[PDB]
């Protein structure tokens, strides 16, 4: 029937985002504060 | 006072055809026509720009592509006529002949 | 107590993490 | 549940301290 046909066009989707890192950041801060004590308690 | 740009097409027939003509591309093989099409003569101008083309089928190429204003200068290219075929064979013995390594018979 | 770190890409790298702190 | 046990460390944490 049809003979072989194309494939069209693709439209990829990046994940991470910049309110996402901001939130991503929100995490990161908090550990060198928990780091800052814990490093005190052992001294 | 600008300098002048040179682009030059190889082989221009792949990429420009009639619009419509070609079907099942996925329209890929569309909008390219449109976008040189706007790019080399559109709302704004340019004038320091030249555009080359060459073919071997110039019956297949958009109608739109070769109006005044876009590409002129149309040319064909034939076979030679006899005073061409000598021009081009004392063109191609030049050096033979300087460093005489042609016999005097020829 | 159920995780420590919310999940934006999950990946193996936040697990890890998470158990760490447990 | 995430202040929950995060307060809850820091609060063990300051105890220590004290």
């Amino acid at each position: 029937g049809n003979p072989a046909i194309f494939a069209s066009g693709i439209i990829m989707d990046s994940s991470i985002s910049k309110q996402a890192l901001s939130e991503i950041e929100t995490r990161h801060s908090e550990i060198i504060k928990l780091e800052n004590s814990i490093r005190e308690l052992h001294d | 006072n600008s300098g002048l740009h040179i682009i030059i097409f190889d082989e221009i027939d792949a990429i420009c055809k009639q619009r419509g003509s070609m079907a099942g591309s996925t329209g890929v093989h569309d909008t390219v026509v449109n976008q040189l099409l706007s790019k080399i003569d559109g709302v704004e101008q340019l004038n320091n720009i030249l555009v080359i083309g060459m073919t071997n089928r110039p019956d297949l190429i958009d109608e739109a592509l070769l109006r005044p204003g876009r590409l002129e200068v149309k040319m064909e290219i034939g076979l030679p006529d006899e005073k061409g075929r000598l021009q081009i064979l004392h063109i191609h013995t030049a050096r033979m002949r300087g460093h005489q390594l042609l016999s005097a018979d020829v | 107590s159920g995780g420590f770190i919310r999940r934006v890409t999950n990946d193996a790298r936040e697990n890890e993490m998470d158990e760490n702190l447990e």
